[PDB]
């Protein structure tokens, strides 16, 4: 049950841009000052959304890693299982058998 | 302020109460002929705790239609009338209710049918339901430009199509044994209102 | 003595019922906790009567008890130097005061009780085995935020009794649940192996003593006398409270000199009178008052001090001891009073208020009825002052109160007399109201 | 050793509500513009924080990982250690005792 | 082959610094409103940019 390629696409392909203010000191007018702090906040609101996207691909990436590392690991013991069953009985039941039916049907 | 205090204490076991979980057939439907005398089968989920009342649909349907459980299965038998019926598998006051559904089938390899009579009104559509002892079952109409008649996949089961007013029959199981069906085409208005008689202008 | 129980075993299906009741050794009236060693498995009504009902709702096994206590009166000692502080949590009323435990009294009970899992802790040994402990635990002040309850200035004891006051120190609780106070204050939960389990900080500032708290908006503010921290509650994470600094200068005079008047808070700040909507504050008496306060204030005992806000009126009241009082008096004879709706100061005169609340009324102010006085007369017994129609504050017609010093209590803002005190007779005096 | 289950109580009961400007544009009051831009910068405080608590959370659940995957590879290379020991040598010593022992007790 | 080591280092020593809102309601001034609201979106960019980093 192999790990899951890498999802290449959880986030990764998310450029976050880093979220830098524009010069707001310079609007003397409100109106373009309440559009400059309305644009600043847009472009927090876009660096915000796409960390919330990010956080949310990692939390995925993360629920595909958990779910890679758990069953995989229970595949591990029962493979490990069927290994112990298998040849504990080979090397025992193999040395006796051989030697003592041997002893078989030959020795009187 | 407590100045002196005593404790005392009291364990409590909480058993499971299965069977208010569902409980579960091998036997789950069973078709047979006029007077088998069929086991019928069923566990609780879990098979945990508790025990179980077996019932039937028209206890009319056998001589003593179900025969009272062992433990968790039973056993049915039957008398001379046809149709199906159903056995319920109620425990033992509490609200969990299983069903098995059986085919009292007339014979050996007879047939019987859903509806006897149909009412529906033109343009409309209805289905019939067979049931046989062989899966061949041919459908036919009389007046076909005024009811068709149409079999599904399991040949068991037809879809009517009401094409023209009036009273219209149906046979069914070209398998030996054919049925019947009555069928009338109603009118899509049966009659009208007005606001008016003795009005003047 | 000995105790009984009618059962010591039984089996249950899921769904179905049993009762099961003690009784004492000696024919006595006594009082009664049933509990149960894991939680879930059963539904019970009434834990304080002496024969409970049960509802099996999980397989399993399980243990049911019953303590039976033989309770007594004993007294508090809550002196006026240290008086009761009054929280309110999910209709549970809290009490708390020094040298007690803080207590609280349950909505579903007619008593109160210690605070429940107060001066818990966790211990958890090598290769992973927990067990509980209570310590020893005692606080100044307690208050609620985010569905929390919070304590201050903890005397926290350890094993071996030697109890040490933590003067920065701050604790918080759970959270609430159906009609009941938080159930958990142990920073080492988890290791036991609900939602907020508890913590502490231990500040960084100056001289501690940490005299009050009090949100704002989902922010706490936290008080030093001089210095400030806001608390900012996170979701739940690493660190389930945030706390930055605020103000370098800033900080409450006594224990409730702060009130949340319009999105803001009022604060007696040591130098002065502030609003501070966070972020940034201002100087409600710059000029105009603080030369006379600080002198009224300074005069005989300014930790009296207190601020109630009659929003009925718009105006946020600051409660004093008079100029001319005994220095360990605590009634508080004045009150220099701010209109927030103009930004405008008064002054005036209380009945030597040790608290003060709003509060409902007496019935027979309560709007009453013709069909009450079925044994009062006209003849006034000793009852006078009964106006037929009281002018309003309020449209559910509330009443701002003051619990006194003169045996009693007083409403505080009613048709014009004055109660002033006379201590050459040891009488009280009533005289009509003189505005100047 | 089992990969711990996933502690299912690291970020995902955080509702990361995506940060979304409110109409600044229509305030022609500086008052309620101001107050306006407070709340919109209020958002982004609650939405900063979430995106913290959220990349702790990450960081604790990377470490129960990093934790879980040394046990995972080791026990791998443990169970190679079983195969190769156990199986070589059961089936080379008998084949060769079992064949050499009845062989000879019999020709000679 | 080796589950190799934790890279003991990716993101844990960024502190990223909680942001809080200054209180902007008193600013009467625009040109002050002004640069109050650019230092709240300052420590907007800068816990942005160290989010981004972790």
């Amino acid at each position: 049950m192999g790990a899951g390629g890498f999802r290449k696409n959880t986030g990764r392909n998310n450029t976050t841009l880093p979220y830098n203010v524009g010069f707001l000191n310079n609007v003397q007018d409100t109106e373009t000052y309440n559009v400059a702090v309305y644009d600043e906040l847009q472009k927090v609101s876009t660096a915000t959304n796409q960390m919330f996207q990010a956080i949310d691909e990692i939390h995925e990436e993360i629920d595909v890693r958990i779910k890679a590392l758990n069953a995989m690991n229970l595949q591990f013991d029962e493979l490990e299982n069927r290994i112990t069953t298998e040849i504990e009985t080979a090397i025992a039941d193999i040395q006796t058998q051989m030697g003592n039916l041997s002893t078989e049907d030959i020795w009187d | 302020v407590a100045t002196v205090t005593k404790k005392a204490s009291a364990s409590i076991k909480i058993y499971p109460v299965v069977s208010q979980i569902v409980p579960k057939e091998s036997t789950i439907s069973m078709n047979f002929n006029q007077t088998k005398n069929l086991e019928v089968s069923l566990l609780p989920a879990d098979a945990n705790n508790t025990n179980l009342i077996w019932e039937v649909s028209n206890s009319s349907y056998g001589s003593i239609t179900v025969d009272p459980s062992d433990s968790k299965l039973a056993t049915l038998t039957s008398f001379e009338k046809e149709g199906n019926l159903v056995v319920t598998i109620s425990t033992a006051n509490e609200s969990v209710v299983a069903q098995i559904a059986v085919n009292i089938i007339d014979g050996d390899s007879g047939i019987f049918l859903s509806q006897d009579t149909v009412t529906i009104r033109k343009g409309g559509t209805t289905t019939l339901t067979a049931v046989t002892g062989k899966t061949p079952v041919t459908w036919s109409s009389n007046n076909a430009s005024i009811v068709s008649v149409t079999p599904n996949a399991n040949s068991l089961t037809a879809v009517i199509t009401a094409n023209g007013e009036g009273n219209v029959t149906i046979t069914a199981d070209n398998g030996t044994k054919t049925a019947s069906c009555e069928i009338v085409s109603i009118p899509q208005i049966d009659s009208i209102s007005l606001s008016q008689s003795d009005v003047t202008v | 003595s000995s105790v009984t129980l009618d059962i010591v075993s039984a089996s249950l299906d899921v769904g179905e019922e049993i009762v099961i009741t003690a009784t004492a050794s000696p024919e006595g009236e006594y009082s009664y906790q049933w509990s149960v060693d894991k939680t879930g498995y059963v539904s019970t009504t009434s834990v304080t009567g002496k024969s409970i009902k049960l509802v099996a709702l999980r397989k399993g096994e399980i243990n049911v008890t019953c303590t039976v206590s033989q309770m007594t009166q004993k007294d508090y000692d809550a002196f006026d130097d240290y008086p009761w502080y009054h929280a309110v949590i999910s209709n549970c009323a809290v009490a708390t005061t020094h040298y007690e435990t803080p207590q609280v009294k349950e909505f579903e009970s007619e008593y109160f009780v210690d605070l429940p899992g107060w001066g818990e802790q966790t211990v958890v040994d090598n290769d992973g085995n927990p067990s509980v402990k209570k310590f020893n635990w005692k606080c100044e002040r307690v208050r609620s935020f985010n569905n929390r309850l919070f304590a201050l200035n903890m005397r926290e004891a350890n094993a071996s009794g030697v109890t040490t006051n933590y003067p920065l120190r701050l604790r918080w609780s759970n959270f609430a649940n159906e009609n009941k106070a938080p159930t958990l204050w142990d920073d080492f939960a988890y290791d036991r192996v609900e939602n907020g389990y508890a913590g502490y900080i231990d500040l960084a500032d100056s001289n501690g003593s940490l005299i009050d708290i009090l949100p704002l908006k989902d922010y706490l503010f936290v008080y030093t006398e001089f210095e400030t921290y806001i608390g900012s509650p996170t979701n739940n994470t690493y660190q389930p409270l945030m706390f930055k600094k605020l103000f370098n200068d800033s900080g409450i005079l006594a224990p409730e000199c702060v009130v949340e008047v319009e999105g803001s808070h009022f604060v007696v700040t040591q130098n002065d009178v502030i609003l501070h909507n966070g972020a940034t504050k201002k100087s409600i008496a710059s000029n105009r008052v603080k030369n006379m306060l600080i002198n009224e204030v300074c005069l005989v005992n300014p930790l009296a001090t207190r601020v109630h806000l009659h929003q009925d009126k718009k105006e946020v009241w600051v409660l004093y001891v008079g100029p001319g009082e005994p220095k360990e008096s605590f009634a508080c004879t004045k009150a220099a009073v701010w209109n927030y709706e103009f930004d405008t100061w008064s002054f005036r005169t209380i009945p030597y208020a040790q608290c003060i609340g709003l509060v409902d009324p007496p019935v027979l102010e309560r709007g009453p009825i013709w069909s009450d006085f079925q044994e009062i007369t006209w003849d006034d017994p000793s009852i006078k002052e009964l106006v037929w129609r009281k002018d309003a504050t309020n449209f559910r017609q509330r009443v701002t109160i003051v619990g006194s010093f003169l045996k009693g209590f007083y409403q505080v803002d009613v048709g014009a007399l004055d109660y002033f005190y006379d201590r050459l007779n040891d009488v009280v005096i009533e005289k009509p109201l003189e505005m100047r």
